[PDB]
């Protein structure tokens, strides 16, 4: 009775720890690439835009030209 | 192996050909004035050249034929290109010697900085700075660009990126016997990460840490420290930190070292602790 | 010293079921918006090959 | 005391349990996104290589 | 709100500008035949009116207007834009009215498959079979899409949502009694997950679910299926699901209801059922 | 700051350039003709010093660099390149003074609804709420923007984030509003979520709240929404807040304040509780007469 | 089914009108002299007839059809579209003919590490090598083939990939091929881990499979080795794997067979087994006398 009871505190503890550990630090990171994907959206829609407005004046001058 | 002399064997071939292309070119423009084509063939020749140089495996040439195409594109009125090549040449250098990719880097960060982004200005920013703790030992230019990079990120509201820097710098800090800054840092950080709903329940961690420096000077500012921090985090009493420093002041008021000595082998066994913390603990043990 | 045991327990499985529930809104929410970032970087490609695709038949016409 | 733990033992079991499906799912979602993220990552390297081919192209015409 | 919805008729006067527009097309172009982009321009404020009429909350008339610019601008060029169109009307169509939604969706279907961008085409494959689903009570109909999605998505070997789409196409099969059908795409599936590291838990339910389904159809074969599952799959014995599975046939063997009621209300007191298990075992453990 | 002194230094330089570009500006707007090209050139130096001024921790000034390069942009039938001055001046004076961001803000908001994106507009109408509920002591304001982000992003079908708005605002709303709007939005986001997988194993902590909600006006009708709830969802009655509330009612039915604290500080011995909560049995405690 | 039937018709007509297209655009080009767009447009109506048949959900003729356009597109110095198409084909004879595939996906690999892309060139690699592994039986291409995608991605410091590569070769080799090299890379990745943000607790494993292939080369080496990694890792000492691994040392030195088997079978009964372990002890075991 001792110990088993010995050994399955002892590993409870440790693996409670660890798992407890890790759960934190996804925690932390997962806010990093969230932050990054806020900017990688922003740059992509001022792309979208930019690329689309350059090409619809463009076409406008060529007809004119033509 | 076999592939390997045949690319730089026709490197060497692209190599010649590259420095009768520069000359040639040069006498064309004075005699003919033929326009910039020339030039910019001559740069697309230096790029390709370092690309199978680099797959060769000779990178400090690789580097070195980066760098030349890079100056010589700058020195053609055009930047972005110029300092792609020279972020390459950085990258090439980054092993083998890395001294000239430091300044190589500085001036990618000076033409990036000059345009106006800082994003990429602050990754190579750390990027020198964790160059610098691998390959050297001058602490204080690390300490320097993580700080840069730290502010430029607040600056661009970007916290999650200036905690880690801010940390990186407080631990330094904390490291080379200099416990203010580590102090400030560590209590600021803890106090914006009061209201996350994620970070809170690390919240705690940071506190401890700063209790533990904080305690270098003695006995009394820390219990008033770490009581102040049990009033503003009032579930901070929960965790088994709070035990541990009350014990560690009680044990070390009267002097008992073994008592001490003993608390700090059971909490490295339900918990084992890193070089740092042991470090402190046995620098606090001293006296 | 095992009833300290049972109670430390509690906390840590209630703790790391609370934490869990947070990581899975998090991961739906990146999913949500990686689907989003896809298809319009999709469409911005096909409007790009597109237009350039036109803009040289145009330089052709000359 | 000792029903006591049997109950809290039911508990433990439930908990348990019930976080190891919902990780399940959770992981099946991971690998979804790092299966998207590839794609997208072609698209976008493929656009910038036609669009800088293109645009370079039409500069060099223009002279 | 209510000062919105004046400049909401102001759109159906710049609608009513518009049908000016088309009555240029049916005079005055003649001697307007060069503004091709007068056109382009009475499209674009369609367009717009028909964004005014969403920010007015009228579902309705802005998926008319969605349509309208559609039917104008797709004359043989822009096609794209014109599936762009198509996509928002139904998305608009969505609520209140759903069902032009539908041919509005598929026209884009037939649109993006001649482009052969399967991805979308199978996204709104997708959508249209869950708007099947939540709004009509049809489901062979959401079945076909479904299948016709899975192949476009297997085709790109985007393996994990063909098979999750095929899980619901069994799923629902299974409701439907077709269990040829569900058997053999719930193996399918589980194979496939148990060849990476990373789904091998997930198996258990999809074996069990598959032996429910053979077990439903004969009861003999079902030993030697589950036997075959087992000795596949060494690790398949210990799960709580293989002995509640092995304990139902085995008491099966002897007509004693009490036995089996008991082994379900015993699993039901760890776990909470889902509608379909319990609907399931209801159905068959009445013979 | 020898570096910031000369970065000070070079900024005095650059402002008394776009000085001499303005003047330029005027000239071509009255003596001379094309100076749109001029002007443009104006606003590009007019963004180079006000980047500078933002590198030189000069907030005010870079943000009022920011705000002239605008609005001499906005003349040139331009209204993107209006809509990201706007917003880096908003981000400007973010810090410092942000009043006037608010104004900015307002602005881009505007021109971009008058675009069309919306998506963008519903991000920074929450940027808006979040920096005012923070730096501006007033929460009738951040109702009013919370209530039109979660309509923006409902009528984008973006449903996720329009759920974590509507929860939010309804949650601060039965602080100081009436909790009507409470139980109703806390009662239609329980019920979106427990039929997805998501958040039905979280959908009790919001059947909690609404009860609590109705708990702290009356007690029959409180009864009424447990038992209907529990019904509709019958997981609930296993649920330790079930087992909670028929306590706390127990016990209020007869009135004893001793028996409402023990439990409350048993049900606290376990986990913790959360100031909002804490407020809310305060209240209701506040009354029992 | 009726698509099936219309589709297979129109695609045949389409490649007839095709091969007629480029005849007469080789006789034009004498005739009229047009330039190069007679080309482009079969080539057009090539891709347009392959993306149709392989819809059609016959696969060998359309990758065939792309292989042919790809190479009149790169007859007229285009390379980047004429790669992307040879990837396409390599992907639909993935299911038709293995051995053209890997043609195809060999010419992609070797004209985009001469444009200077190596995370594509790696990725096709690895793709080469899965495909090669999964169906034909062949191991020493496929090491080849995961060791160049491995220093592809090392010569960009992408190390989460090199790793993986790494790992699974030194798997390999250790599986077939002899084990000096599976020491020298499970040795290297499981220290080169000492400080992984995450992965503290999981270079542990590593180290363990290290020993195990000492434990085939000799009993002294394997204890030596043991004694290396007790010294170099202080947490290795408190291992679980450690005390198995030492009770299976001090089993094997005395020869007693039942010992080891009922050390293994406890083993197994504490922890399931992962099919690459028990082959390397029942190899042990094979050697007991």
């Amino acid at each position: 009775l001792a110990d088993e009871s010995l050994e399955s505190t002892r590993r409870m503890l440790q693996l409670v720890e660890e798992s407890k550990d890790a759960g934190i630090r996804t925690l932390v990171m997962l806010d990093e690439q969230g932050e990054q994907l806020e900017r990688i959206e922003e740059g992509m829609d001022q792309i979208n835009k930019d690329m689309k407005e350059a090409e619809k004046n463009l076409t406008d001058l060529g007809k004119f030209a033509g | 192996g076999m592939d390997t002399s045949g690319k730089q064997a026709e490197a060497m071939a692209l190599l010649a050909e590259a420095e009768r292309k520069v000359k040639n070119s040069q006498s064309f423009f004075s005699g003919l004035f033929g326009g910039s084509s020339k030039i910019e063939e001559a740069c697309e020749i230096y790029a390709r050249a370092a690309n199978m140089f680099k797959m060769a495996k000779n990178w400090s040439a690789a580097g070195n034929a980066f760098c030349q195409a890079a100056q010589l594109h700058l020195q053609l009125q055009s930047k972005h290109d110029a300092a792609t090549c020279f972020v390459d040449a950085g990258n090439a250098f980054k092993k083998a010697d890395p001294q000239e990719a430091i300044n190589c880097l500085m001036r990618a960060i000076e033409i990036y900085t000059d345009m106006g982004r800082f994003t990429i200005a602050a990754k190579h920013h750390i990027s020198i700075a964790e160059i610098y703790e691998t390959e050297l030992v001058d602490v204080e230019k690390a300490i320097a660009h993580y700080e840069q990079s730290a502010d430029y990120y607040k600056g661009e509201e970007s916290n999650s990126s200036a905690n880690k820097c801010l940390l990186k710098v407080a631990g330094y800090a904390a490291q080379l016997e200099q416990y203010q800054k580590a102090i400030d840092i560590y209590e600021q950080v803890g106090t914006s990460a009061m209201d996350s709903p994620l970070l809170k329940y690390s919240a705690k961690d940071y506190f401890f840490k700063a209790a533990l420096c904080h305690f270098c000077i003695d006995m009394l500012n820390a219990k008033l420290a770490v009581q102040k921090y049990e009033e503003l985090f009032p579930a901070f009493s929960d965790s088994r930190e709070c035990k541990l420093m009350k014990k560690l002041l009680e044990a070390h008021e009267e002097q008992n070292v073994d008592s001490y000595t003993e608390s700090v082998k059971e909490y490295d066994s339900i918990s084992r602790l890193d070089q740092w913390l042991t470090t402190m603990l046995l620098r606090i043990k001293k006296t | 010293t095992r009833h300290s045991e049972i109670i430390k327990l509690e906390n840590s499985i209630r703790e790391l079921h609370d934490m869990f529930m947070d990581m899975a809104m998090l991961v739906e929410s990146q999913g949500e918006m990686i689907d989003r970032i896809e298809y319009n970087v999709e469409h911005a490609v096909d409007y790009v090959e597109r237009a350039v695709s036109d803009t040289k038949k145009a330089v052709k016409y000359q």
